[PDB]
């Protein structure tokens, strides 16, 4: 058989991305999901880049984040790009929990 | 041998055997299926059955002489054999069903008899022969709006609609002196052959035959016919191929030989030197596969057939297939060309010296009515000997490297994936 | 009716096949895409590791 | 009569030669993209008179 | 043909769409750079300069 | 193999971890021996002196060095948890072995 | 990952050496004294590791009266050492009994898969 | 998961009543009609869910002629969604021919689900 069905860890990327079986007439309802897992990406990745420069005491706290934005450099893209990305982050989730409370997707099997 | 050909008015062509102990004495038409249209599909093969009946066949056995006929896309057949010192009487009989006295044979009583023989076997080709039912589909869907699409035994829809008349115009419009060949093969002398037909005054028709307004062309396409009750899965898959008259009609066959054919209950068949049946014999991926190259006026095929029962691992071995194929335009080796010429000419031997003349004479027409004469074999062995392996990656690269596809299956294929996974497949592009 | 007669394809099928004209028509597309998108998960890259080199109030401090 | 290899022939090694270094050289014509936007090597960055 | 060496390969492919997005950048920054500076002339720091000194 | 080479990535992320939280204390010897191991990778020839700037986020170890090396250090012990769920996939496909290098499948208890 | 017909090729070239023969072989048989395999009653060729393709052919063909006798040795074994003890001294196995029972099912295995790859990756004479 | 059973018990006391049958049965008429079920060439039955056992046994018991032309409206639905069109108006289902092929199966596996259940948890006349 081919590598990617042998291996342990290419079988599993295999059985959910590529070999996977979809229904045929699924809608454009059904590409919320893949983006909600975007969202986590996006918002963990620029996270961990600010709190590189932040201070929690809270004397410190507000002046830190002003700090991001005028000081270090593309600090301005780190913290609006995370803070509008948390509205976008919810906008798509009451639209998946929307879709699935049309179509039925609770029911018995799921 | 030697052939030689004349032409007094008829077309006459012999090949001369003193080791036989037999010979015959037929007549090869120049259409076939790729002549009609699909209302009157199946005509051709109504005239090989009447002319196989029992009153005509009775006629000829009580002078100790057989008949055949064959039906195929360009061409018709219609032979007599006999003892080697009673072939005179073998041309009088053939005088009177064709140039004489073709009603006799289309009376009523013949003609419902004939008909309702015919409708039973179409019937049981299409409900019991899986294999060959799924490669008249793929030339269906790969020609499809094109003459080289229609089956050469007809439908079951067109046969019913066809009544004597329709018998009769087909006749008029291609049983034609321009468009026939005489043929003798086996222990005749090519002189006595010519002699005889010179003291007869025959003539069949004289000419100009229809025009054939469309040409051929492929088109990438599917067609499947899935049906769960049956036990396996048949699968066809094949590109656009050389017609005859080509450069490349060799090339292309000693390539198809790289592959082969294969057999899984057979010992000496899993010993052959192809490096596809590395990667098929670890989980038994197949019963069967063949390997062909098929050839036609207008176009061809080039491809393979297979039959299995793992209905579940069906996508990798049209997966490890196709990565083979990939390999006459990449890497393809010096060893692997040797010994594919050595097999072309054993095949190629077997097909052209057997001992049956009437496959000589059906060979033999055929070829000079599509190019005026016929190559020898100590010719053709010389051509297959100069190829190298840089001839096989050029022809690759243009027929097969990063090329549409056509596809037939039927039984046990719902793991047969879409097109765009296996055309994919075509080009490697990890390269 | 019968399996051999194929339904009509006329309102989907280009006149003129030219098997490199959806060869060179399709593939310059997906070569495009993949251009832009090589050049920007490029600048994605650079953007977040160059917030790791030195501020602006440690530079005017050297 | 053989052929030198451990299950990989300079069969196709150097059928492989041409592209083991073009296709293996495609990930440092990666690096014409890989390796700029940083005042690490701008003597071979702006060099080219498009650049 | 032309499709035989443009991408036959993606050797040919992945390295050229690689290169070609190099020099990309600099020749789009350029072109951005101009047209801004110019739809904005009158306005920035280096025009104010230009006129004060007296 | 594909098990013991899972593990000598899981020895390196460790000894990353362990150094990294040992210079949070910024005791003396938590100020020094950062400077005597990010000093070594000046020797890297034509980026030697860039990546170590990098590190600092400076010109010495200093106040960007502290607040990075924090931030740093609660991440890598979730990706040490990531390779050990990867680590015991590959332990599963074959079994553990014994002290007497034979085959198992004949004595198995649960 | 030695060959057995590597393996093979030196030791005859020692034993059917005169000088070579009386300096090597006393130092072999101290040397399966002290390793103990035989106090818990197995023979050296059920040591031999079989996650292979080359030794799970060779097992296949050994016969069947053979391979029973073999899982018994080995289940034997397994439980001598979840004990922490040793075997009586007389059910350990004698030098007359450790014979090599699947030497030649190995060898044939090797000189098979060998022909095959020097077949497959051949080049022509022409 | 309401049951057929009860579904039947209060619609056939509707039908069978003089008043009630002329207000609900016209609005029932439009109802279906609005629904457009009948316009991707598909019968109500094919809309049940079939991911239960008392579904899964009716399944098994319908005739295989039905069965098969079951399949085909089903594929043929997923295709007419597929493109965003629908069919047209001389393959549409007509009334005649939305008729309950699969209630008398589903209500002979109810009945004889529930006669189980009242047996299996009995308590004794005695
Ligand atoms: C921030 C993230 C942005 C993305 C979020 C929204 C994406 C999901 C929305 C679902 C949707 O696509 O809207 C369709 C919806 C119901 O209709 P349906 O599900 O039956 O048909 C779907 C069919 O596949 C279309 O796609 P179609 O098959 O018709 O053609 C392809 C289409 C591609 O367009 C898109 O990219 C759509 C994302 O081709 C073009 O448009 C070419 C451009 C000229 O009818 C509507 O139009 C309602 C619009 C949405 C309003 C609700 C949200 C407001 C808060
Ligand atoms: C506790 C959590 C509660 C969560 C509730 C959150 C509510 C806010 C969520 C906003 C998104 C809601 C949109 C509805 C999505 C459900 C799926 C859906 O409605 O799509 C099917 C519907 C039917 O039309 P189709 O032609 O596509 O037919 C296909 C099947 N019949 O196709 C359609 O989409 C209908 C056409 C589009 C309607 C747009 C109207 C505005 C929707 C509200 C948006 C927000 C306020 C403006
Ligand atoms: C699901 C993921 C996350 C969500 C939904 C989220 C949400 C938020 C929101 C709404 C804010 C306030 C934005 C503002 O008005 O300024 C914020 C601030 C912040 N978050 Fe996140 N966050 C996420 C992940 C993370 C992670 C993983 C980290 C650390 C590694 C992080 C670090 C910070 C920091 C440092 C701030 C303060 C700076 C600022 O105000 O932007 N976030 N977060
Ligand atoms: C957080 C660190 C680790 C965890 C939690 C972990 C966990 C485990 C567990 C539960 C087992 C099975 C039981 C056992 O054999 O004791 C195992 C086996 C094994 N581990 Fe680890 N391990 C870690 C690190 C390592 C490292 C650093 C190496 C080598 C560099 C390694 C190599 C192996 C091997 C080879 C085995 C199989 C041993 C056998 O079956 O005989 N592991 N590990
Ligand atoms: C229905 O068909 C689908 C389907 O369509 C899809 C899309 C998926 C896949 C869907 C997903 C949503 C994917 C899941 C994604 C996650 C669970 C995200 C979790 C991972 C992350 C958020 C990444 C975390 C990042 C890090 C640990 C590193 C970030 C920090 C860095 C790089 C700084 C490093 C430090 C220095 C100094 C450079 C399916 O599984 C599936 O089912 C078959
Ligand atoms: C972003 C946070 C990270 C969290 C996700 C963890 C992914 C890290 C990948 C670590 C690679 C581990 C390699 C060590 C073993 C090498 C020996 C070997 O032969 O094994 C490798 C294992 O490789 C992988 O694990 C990558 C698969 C993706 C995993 C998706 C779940 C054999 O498999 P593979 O084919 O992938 O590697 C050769 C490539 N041709």
């Amino acid at each position: 058989m081919a590598f990617r069905k042998s291996n342990v860890y290419l079988s599993l990327v295999n059985s959910y991305i590529i070999d996977s079986p979809q229904p045929s007439s699924i809608n454009y309802w059904w590409n919320m999901g893949s983006l909600l897992g975007l969202c986590l990406v996006i918002q963990i990745v620029t996270g961990i880049f600010m709190a590189m420069h932040y201070s929690s005491n809270i004397e410190l706290a507000f002046s830190s984040v002003e700090h991001i934005m005028r000081d270090v450099h593309n600090g301005y893209i780190l913290r609006y790009l995370h803070a509008n990305g948390a509205s976008f982050f919810f906008m798509v989730m009451f639209m998946h929990m929307a879709k699935g409370l049309y179509y039925g997707s609770y029911r018995s099997p799921r | 041998a030697e052939v030689t050909q004349l032409s007094n008015g008829i077309v006459v062509a012999t090949e001369h055997n003193p080791s036989a102990h037999t010979a015959s004495v037929g007549v090869v038409f120049g259409s076939g299926a790729a002549n009609e249209n699909p209302y009157n599909n199946g005509v051709s093969n109504l005239w090989k059955n009447i002319f196989l009946s029992k009153e005509n066949s009775a006629v000829a056995a009580k002078e100790g002489l057989a008949l055949s006929s064959n039906i195929s896309r360009d061409f018709q057949s219609y032979i007599v054999s006999s003892l080697p010192g009673s072939t005179d009487k073998s041309l009088d009989f053939l005088n009177q069903s064709f140039i004489q006295q073709k009603a006799n044979l289309l009376s009523s009583s013949n003609f419902e008899a004939t008909k309702k023989s015919v409708l039973k076997q179409v019937q049981d080709f299409e409900e019991n022969d899986h294999p060959n039912r799924v490669l008249e589909h793929l030339h269906s869907t790969a020609f499809q709006n094109t003459p080289l699409s229609l089956p050469t035994r007809g439908t079951l829809e067109s046969l019913e609609n066809l009544v004597v008349a329709d018998l009769e115009s087909f006749a008029n419009n291609h049983f034609l002196n321009s468009n026939a060949v005489v043929v003798g093969t086996g222990n005749i002398k090519h002189e006595d052959l010519v002699n005889s037909i010179e003291s007869k005054n025959l003539s069949l028709q004289t000419g100009t035959k229809p025009v054939l307004k469309k040409k051929a062309a492929f088109l990438g396409s599917e067609v499947r016919l899935r049906d769960d009750t049956l036990p396996k899965a048949w699968i066809s898959l094949a590109v656009e191929g050389e017609p005859v008259n080509s450069p490349n009609y060799f090339v292309a066959k000693l390539a198809a030989q790289i592959f082969g054919s294969y057999n899984a209950f057979e010992p000496a068949s899993r010993l052959q030197g192809i490096k596809l049946l590395d990667n098929i014999q670890e989980y038994q991926l197949c019963d069967n596969f063949n390997h062909f190259s098929l050839s036609y006026k207008d176009s061809g095929l080039w491809g393979f057939s297979t039959a299995t029962r793992n209905v579940t691992m069906i996508d990798d071995l049209i997966h490890f297939t196709l990565k083979q194929w990939n390999r006459l335009t990449i890497s393809v080796t010096d060893t692997e060309v040797e010994r594919a010429k050595s097999l072309l000419k054993l095949q190629l031997g077997q097909l052209y010296e057997s001992g049956n003349p009437v496959n000589d004479a059906n060979l033999l027409g055929a070829e000079v009515l599509i190019k005026g004469s016929k190559l020898s074999l100590g010719e053709a062995f010389k051509k297959i000997d100069a190829i190298t392996v840089k001839d096989v990656k050029a022809w690759a690269g243009k027929r097969l490297w990063d090329q549409d596809i056509a596809i037939a299956g039927t039984g046990q294929i719902e793991g047969l994936l879409d097109y765009m996974r296996i055309r994919s497949d075509m080009s490697m592009m990890r390269w | 009716k019968s399996t051999y007669r194929t339904p009509n394809f006329d309102d989907v099928l280009k006149e003129n096949n030219d098997a490199d004209k959806g060869r060179s028509y399709a593939y310059f597309m997906v070569g495009a895409m993949g251009l832009l998108s090589s050049a920007g998960a490029k600048s994605t890259v650079e953007t977040f590791i160059s917030s790791m080199t030195a501020t602006a109030d440690v530079l005017a401090m050297a | 009569t053989g052929l030198h290899f451990g299950r990989l022939s300079l069969r196709s090694l150097t059928a492989y030669a041409p592209n083991l270094m073009l296709w293996g050289g495609a990930s440092m014509l990666g690096l014409f993209v890989f390796t700029e936007g940083w005042p690490k090597f701008q003597d071979t960055l702006y060099k080219k008179i498009p650049l | 043909s032309l499709y035989k060496t443009f991408f036959k390969r993606n050797a040919v492919f992945v390295g050229t769409i690689f290169a070609g997005a190099f020099v990309f950048q600099t020749v789009f920054d350029t072109a951005i750079t101009s047209w801004y500076e110019n739809h904005n002339k009158g306005k920035l720091w280096k025009d104010v300069k230009a006129r004060i000194a007296a | 193999v594909t098990l013991w080479n899972v593990g000598v990535i899981i020895f390196i992320l460790t000894i990353a971890t362990a150094f990294l939280g040992y210079c949070c204390v910024y005791g003396q010897m938590s100020h020094w021996g950062a400077t005597v191991i990010t000093n070594l990778f000046s020797a890297i020839p034509f980026v030697g002196n860039d990546i170590v700037s990098w590190l600092w986020g400076g010109f010495s170890v200093s106040n960007p060095t502290i607040q990075r090396f924090f931030a740093l250090h609660y991440l890598v012990p979730f990706i040490i948890a990531a390779m050990v769920i990867m680590h015991l996939m590959a332990l599963h496909i074959h079994g553990s072995s014994n002290p007497l290098g034979i085959t198992g499948n004949l004595d198995r208890i649960p | 990952p030695q060959s057995f017909t590597s393996i093979a090729r030196i030791g005859d070239y020692i034993l059917k050496s005169p000088v070579l023969s009386k300096l090597c072989v006393p130092v072999a048989n101290q040397f399966i004294n002290l390793a103990g395999y035989k106090k818990l009653g197995l023979k050296f060729d059920d040591l031999i590791a079989e996650e292979n393709p080359i030794m799970q052919t060779a097992l296949r063909r050994l016969p069947e009266d053979e391979s029973y006798a073999r899982a018994y040795r080995i289940i034997r074994a397994h439980q001598t050492e979840l004990t922490h003890h040793l075997l009586p001294r007389n059910e350990w196995i004698k030098a007359q009994e450790d014979v090599p029972y699947l030497l030649p099912y190995i060898l044939e295995a090797e000189a098979a898969a060998k022909e095959k790859d020097e077949l497959d990756n051949i080049e022509v004479s022409k």
